[PDB]
DNA sequence: GGTCGGCGCCCGAACAGGGACTG
DNA sequence: CAGTCCCTGTTCGGGCGCCG
């Protein structure tokens, strides 16, 4: 067998393990002869070689059909073998996003043909890549063979290639620095600032340094004119957008047909600004079976038919401008809900997109812009490499507030506000110091770890008391439990004094949302009051009213 | 042409695997030239997907310099070969060091590329390069000589570090060095004027052996944040129940301290703002508990076996307190931090300034670097933290959220 | 079809660790 | 007292989308 031109990647199985024996499943008629068709053409080309019984090994292997063609691929269900194969750090750390494109003066695109076979496999591990070809007789032995190249479903074949076409293309790339050329596996976008003349030459200059080391570059798959297809979107010379996308219209929805739409929403907002999966992937939780058919929800309806309006309309994003500042703007969508959209010129979006994780039990909008802003900038040093200037719709005054005077570190970028309705503000301020005439609430509350019952109730400084005998408790709902009960009593200014750091520390984290409804009903009567001091004391060191109410509420 | 010191992972353990992070252009671009001329020098040499290995890089400038530097996050790999740099080459603590008048470091990780790595190990110094919008796929690399930031590069270089000190240790017996990670902690009493001069003399003696920085610290001015209570002539209801939940706080530390009497002050369910008198009693269980806030902790002593960590509180208006223990409660050093950069506008530069404070003075009085219970929600952390990061050590760390409860370390 | 790798999202279930009370 | 449990936050296992 000759030598490919391309070097091989050493690799091994992991230790103290052996190949695979596994037999073959049974074939239909149709793919054993697409099999021994391709079979015996690898073959011919130098791409697999028979096998005698020194091989003691064996895989599984079919046949799927290839998409708008009457061609098959073949593909090995190596499934045992990528278990006793050494692991591999894999180098596509990401995926290009035309957002982060230049404009160049001269575009090519071109897809080099079967790429996996015109790079070689290492030699001693082909001994291991050993399957058999069942005939259309049962009782015929069968055709075994070895591959030579990466096989399609292998789980180095990946990681081998991208580092092989690397290497081959750091020569080009190192005597013609200019060119830009995104190589995302076997897909080449070449873009240069040189005269349209002086760039169909070094197109060929590379077609030929990639035709040195058995990588074909068929004039079929070369794009010369604009738009250019290129990672499913559509390339022009001013702006790109996405490849059309299509969603079912099924008149019975299933749990995977709402996956399929979920996950082709989500692929839309990259680019269609305000698309919503809040009421579609409420569908989603709690549910067991794909197979289960689920009905739509008058809210998931409407968020369903707002998508579908967005889609018809098409829209576009731009390049990336060096010179020019990169910027980016959010917007409170929903509850729960948060928009956004990048660019560098107004309303020429570089790219948009939506953040809504609900993260804890008890947040607020400040927390949940505050997790946006490092999602997108995240997102942004990924696609371009810089933090953007930042639009946000809360004043400069309320973060002021908000950050200064919370207990963790936080912080955000450069910003500036913008007035754009639903601002983005805290509910409700706790006092720093006691407030003077203000009536004084000694709450506490406690329960029974078995009965489940428990008691919470008040003491005031002006002879007030409440105790309200609860069922289904814990010790913490009932500290929270006391605390609603002095609200409610209580006048537009109100001091309280408790013992549970529990509930302190929901509070003073200035929430305005809460899984817990006891938590929201406490948020609306902080927002009624003018001024709320809360504070603490230590529990059973007979403190103020705090000892008169700790034995009240006892039981 | 050096023979190289074999090298083991501890036993049981497959080396670092950690995913690169996205870095910014300014970074990228940094270390592009600083690999490509390190491949030049032979330092290091690309390498493919059969290893399995990775381990974090990014790029920092010091205070106050110009060029970029590289950072290897080592971290996971330090703690998979911690076997090696104490047990077998281990580097004494002088314990004079905290106590002279002045110490300067020095960045020395260059004369690390002098000398070759095990070849058996170069297989898990790897690292990924990342490029901006996955133009390519990772460019990766791994060392060829000692790497910058690896804990086993100071004790495979300590026996030449030694014989390049022997002729400056000899001239000047007074003077102490102290070696940790790439960094040279030297510190004398001269006045501050021949201190610097006696540095230059070192900075040649360094430079005619194959090797510059400059950052001064004053360990004998260091303080320490003791707990205070207020000196109030008027108390109200509030005030002393601060004062209780304060001193109910700090009695798990100080176990002398007593409340009775300053609770049964607080007897009646009075209004907050009401003025109380202090009792006889009272003011005299307000004058004890004073002076033993002044008396040291009993029964606290540093561990070598132990594991040094640091917790840290904002307390607002650009105050940071901080304490240091091994055992709780049993706090071996506490203080606060002010006026540092970025105060009143950025928290988390605040935040990374006091990290390496605090580890700073972690090394130079015991020689290890604490971990770090950061009060700062994870995501925010591993977000900002790079961009204000000027050290060439880094610290471990985890993410706590405790509300404030009483203010004991900030009035 | 029931192959691979990368990246994103959504969910629940499992892990985990700190606070208060009791055995 | 260690041992629960009440609570909350994180991690990870499993679905689709997209790219080749």
């Amino acid at each position: 067998v000759p030598i490919s031109p391309i070097e091989t990647v050493p690799v091994k199985l992991k230790p103290g393990m052996d190949g695979p024996k596994v037999k073959q499943w049974p074939l239909t008629e149709e793919k054993i002869k697409a099999l021994v068709e391709i079979c015996t053409e690898m073959e011919k080309e130098g791409k697999i070689s028979k096998i005698g019984p020194e091989n003691p090994y064996n895989t599984p292997v079919f046949a799927i059909k290839k998409k708008d063609s009457t061609k098959w691929r073949k593909l090995v269900d190596f499934r045992e073998l990528n278990k006793r194969t050494q692991d591999f750090w894999e180098v596509q750390l990401g995926i290009p996003h035309p957002a982060g494109l230049k404009k160049k003066k001269s575009v090519t695109v071109l897809d080099v043909g079967d790429a996996y076979f015109s790079v070689p496999l290492d030699e001693d591990f082909r001994k291991y890549t050993a399957f058999t070809i069942p005939s259309i007789n049962n009782e015929t032995p069968g055709i075994r063979y070895q591959y030579n190249v990466l096989p399609q479903g292998w789980k180095g074949s990946p990681a081998i290639f991208q580092s092989s076409m690397t290497k081959i293309l750091e020569p080009f790339k190192k005597q013609n620095p200019d060119i830009v050329i995104y190589q995302y596996m076997d897909d080449l976008y070449v873009g240069s600032d040189l005269e349209i003349g002086q760039h169909r030459t070094k197109i060929e200059e590379l077609r030929q340094h990639l035709l040195r080391w058995g990588l074909t570059t068929p004039d079929k798959k070369h794009q010369k004119e604009p738009p250019f297809l290129w990672m499913g979107y559509e390339l022009h010379p001013d702006k790109w957008t996405v490849q059309p996308i299509v969603l079912p219209e099924k008149d019975s929805w299933t749990v995977n047909d709402i996956c399929k739409l979920v996950g082709k929403l989500n692929w839309a907002s990259q680019i269609y600004p305000g698309i919503k999966v809040r009421q579609l992937s409420k569908l989603l939780r709690g549910t067991k079976a794909l197979t289960e058919v689920i009905p739509l929800t008058e809210e998931a309806e409407l968020e369903l038919a707002e998508n579908r309006e967005i889609l018809k309309e098409p829209v576009h994003g731009v390049y990336y401008d060096p010179s020019k500042d990169l910027i980016a703007e959010i917007q409170k969508q929903g509850q729960g809900q948060w928009t956004y959209q990048i660019y560098q010129e107004p309303f020429k979006n570089l790219k948009t997109g939506k953040y809504a994780r609900m993260r804890g039990a008890h947040t607020n909008d400040v927390k949940q812009l505050t997790e946006a802003v490092q999602k997108i900038t995240t997102e942004s040093i990924v696609i371009w490499g810089k933090t953007p200037k930042f639009k946000l719709p809360i004043q400069k005054e309320t973060w002021e507030t908000w950050w200064t005077e919370y207990w963790q570190a936080t912080w955000i970028p450069e910003w500036e506000f913008v007035n754009t309705p639903p601002l983005v503000k805290l509910w409700y301020q706790l006092e720093k110091e006691p407030i003077v005439g203000a009536e004084t609430f000694y709450v506490d509350g406690a329960a029974n770890r078995e009965t489940k019952l428990g008691k919470a109730g008040y003491v005031t400084n002006k002879g007030r008391q409440k105790v309200v005998p609860l069922t289904n408790t814990t010790n913490q709902k009932t500290e929270l439990q006391a605390i609603y009960l002095a609200l409610q009593d209580s006048g537009l200014e109100v001091n309280i004094v408790t013992n549970s750091q529990y509930a302190l520390g929901i509070i003073q984290a200035q929430p305005d949302k809460s899984e817990s409804e006891l938590v929201n009903q406490i948020i609306e009567q902080l927002i009624k009051k003018e001024k709320v001091y809360l504070a603490w004391v230590p529990a059973h060191k007979g403190i103020g009213g705090n000892e008169q109410v700790d034995k009240l509420v006892s039981a | 042409p050096i023979e190289t010191v074999p090298v083991k992972l501890k036993p049981g353990m497959d080396g670092p695997k950690v995913k690169q992070w996205p870095l910014t252009e300014e970074k990228i671009k940094a270390l592009v030239e600083i690999c490509t001329e390190m491949e030049k020098e032979g330092k290091i040499s690309k390498i493919g997907p059969e290893n399995p290995y990775n381990t974090p890089v990014f790029a920092i400038k010091k205070k106050d310099s110009t060029k970029w530097r590289k950072l290897v996050d080592f971290r996971e790999l330090n703690k998979r070969t911690q076997d090696f740099w104490e047990v077998q080459l281990g580097i004494p603590h002088p314990a004079g060091l905290k106590k002279k008048k002045s110490v300067t470091v020095l960045d020395v990780g260059d004369a690390y590329f002098s000398v070759p790595l095990d070849e058996d190990f170069r297989k898990y110094t790897a690292f990924t390069i990342p490029s901006i919008n996955n133009e390519t796929p990772g460019i990766r690399y791994q060392y060829n000589v000692l790497p910058q930031g690896w804990k086993g590069s100071p004790a495979i270089f300590q026996s030449s570090m030694t014989k390049i000190l022997e002729p400056f240790k000899k001239q000047n017996p007074d003077i102490v060095i102290y070696q940790y990670m790439d960094d040279l902690y030297v510190g004398s009493d001269l006045e501050i004027g021949q201190h610097r001069t006696k540095i230059e003399e070192l900075r040649q003696h360094l430079l005619r052996w194959g090797l510059w920085m400059g950052y001064e610290l004053h360990p004998d001015k260091w303080t320490v944040q003791p707990i205070v209570l207020p000196e109030k002539d008027s108390w109200t209801v509030n005030d002393i129940q601060k004062l209780v939940g304060k001193l109910n706080w700090a009695s798990q530390i100080y176990p002398g301290i007593k409340v009775r009497q300053l609770s049964k002050l607080l007897r009646g369910t009075k209004a907050l703002t009401e003025v109380i008198p202090l009792t006889e009693e009272a003011e005299l269980e307000l004058a004890e508990n004073r002076e033993i806030l002044k008396e040291p902790v009993h029964g606290v002593y540093y561990d070598p076996s132990k594991d040094l960590i640091a917790e840290i509180q904002k307390q607002g208006q650009g105050q940071w307190t901080y304490q240091i223990y091994q055992e709780p409660f049993k706090n071996l050093k506490t203080g606060k931090y002010a006026r540092m950069r970025g105060a009143h506008t950025n928290d988390v530069k605040q935040l990374t300034e006091a990290v390496q404070k605090i580890t700073t003075e972690s090394i130079v009085i015991w020689g290890k670097t604490p971990k770090f219970k950061l009060p700062i929600q994870k995501e925010t952390w591993e977000t900002w933290w790079t961009e204000y990061w000027q050290a060439t050590w880094i610290p471990e760390w985890e993410f706590v959220n405790t509300p404030p409860l009483v203010k004991l370390w900030y009035q």
